[PDB]
């Protein structure tokens, strides 16, 4: 069940420069998606010590 | 000092933990096979003597979104995902069973097939699966069927080994336990293996998580929050007034 | 020595179903010990 | 830790703690193949590795 | 006596 | 209004019917 | 005293 | 308050309560 | 027997942030 | 005298 040796042949990367982009978009979203829940909990707090 | 502090204070800090469940939907939203969390009010009232005038809330989670996620194509002979409804048993490091939704599965070196978090996948036998050591080609069913190839046999040796058990039953009678896996709500109650529940290998099952839907009860659970914060600051200054009835 | 006992402010103002207040204290406000 | 108990109620309300990333899966699937006219270059076709 | 008032006490 | 009985405690449960 | 009082004095 | 007929100690903060 | 010591802020902290002269922290035992 | 304190004429 083992693989056979090819003579003069190389076996170029397996990664698919397009999964990475759509990668990207998502990981970029969700990235900023989240940032504005921190900013969001600042300046609820901020609200509750310069009201109170 | 007028008990609408302390209502105002509840409501307020109630707020902030229904905003905790929403920020973790948001963390979670790449999350593999991730069914999103529900969040809302219930209004308690005190009851007893006096005017009907004050009754509190706290938030809860009634429910989990139950829709089928955002399937992602890999190309993988061990990526499946469920089609539609349905759930794969797996048991966790204590040995519960248990529903998740990740089908990113693996195979390790004594050849129990396992998922993306460790966690075992039962079969037919309710025990979880062990494939062959020298595997050559695993193929996953579109019934959750398991066929392998031994190492070296021809093509034509292909048998199945065993199935992977995906159960269907009831949503709503169903709670994310603490590690993310769903389990019964009664206790003791069997998973039956259902024979309808599909498997569309070759693809990843991703989370459920309206971004657009928890940003905008964000915002009002910001507003909501702030008036509450508001009527905390008339309290106390209506009790500042008030203390000049004693001065003299 | 029959008192009563709790935690005061917004620890106790809150619905009991937030379980802030250890059940040992929460449970002498009805005149116990 | 009674989770069960009333778990769509407010008693049996259960927060997370956030996201992480378990693993940097590899997949190992097989790439495509280079023809060159290198006589000392190869590949192996299937299963298997070079061993150095 | 408010016509249809809320009551203080379990339903 | 001042009565010779003490009033009772308020109650805030989460259901109404296990109360 | 109280079940759950803490003391004053080092562990 | 309560009058005592020896002074009171003074409190010790230490950053490790090994070390007292 | 003077008790002494430097008062308010710098005497009103655990001993670990050291702002106060060794000589002085003596002073507030009650000996000088 | 205390062990430190400052003088109050040019040092």
């Amino acid at each position: 069940g083992l693989g056979e040796i090819r003579q003069s042949m190389l076996e170029a990367s397996n990664v698919n420069v397009t999964e990475e982009l759509v990668n990207m978009i998502e990981a970029q979203r969700v990235y900023e998606m989240n940032s504005k829940v921190i900013s969001s909990v600042d300046k609820m707090m901020s609200f509750v010590n310069q009201q109170l | 000092m007028d008990r609408a502090l302390f209502l105002a204070m509840s409501g307020a800090k109630q707020n902030m933990q229904a905003l905790q469940l929403r920020a973790n939907n948001l963390a979670n939203v790449s999350t593999t096979g991730f069914r999103a969390d529900l969040a809302q009010a219930r209004s308690m009232q005190a009851y007893g003597e006096g005017h009907p005038s004050r009754v509190f809330s706290m938030t809860e989670r009634p429910g989990h979104n139950f829709a089928q996620g955002s399937v992602i194509t890999t190309g993988r002979d061990l990526d499946v995902t469920i089609e539609g409804s349905g759930w794969i048993s797996v048991l966790d490091h204590t040995g519960k069973e248990g529903l998740t939704r990740n089908g990113n599965l693996k195979v390790d070196q004594n050849g129990m097939l396992t998922n993306a978090s460790g966690h075992l996948v039962l079969g037919e036998n309710d025990a979880p699966i062990t494939l062959p050591i020298p595997l050559s080609k695993i193929e996953i069913g579109r019934d959750g069927t398991i066929s392998v190839l031994p190492q070296g046999a021809p093509a034509e040796e292909f048998q199945a080994v065993d199935r992977i058990k995906l159960v269907k039953p009831n949503d709503q009678s169903l709670f994310k336990d603490t590690n993310g896996l769903f389990r019964h709500k009664t206790p003791n109650q069997p998973y039956e293996a259902d024979a309808t529940v599909s498997l569309q290998t070759g693809a990843i099952e991703g989370s459920n998580v309206n971004a657009v839907g928890e940003m905008t009860a964000l915002i009002d659970l910001q507003r909501q929050f702030e008036m509450q914060v508001k009527m905390m600051s008339t309290a106390e200054e209506m009790d500042k007034s008030s203390d000049s009835l004693l001065r003299m | 020595g029959n008192m009563v006992a709790g935690i005061p402010g917004a620890l106790s103002n809150q619905p009991p179903a937030d379980a802030s207040i250890p059940q040992d204290v929460a449970q002498m406000k009805d005149g116990s010990v | 830790g009674q989770s069960s108990q009333n778990t769509e109620l407010p008693s049996g309300l259960m927060l997370g703690a956030g996201s992480k990333v378990v693993a940097t899966q590899k997949v190992h699937t097989h790439g495509n193949a280079q023809t060159t006219t290198n006589a000392l270059d190869m590949m192996v076709e299937g299963d298997g590795f070079f061993q150095v």
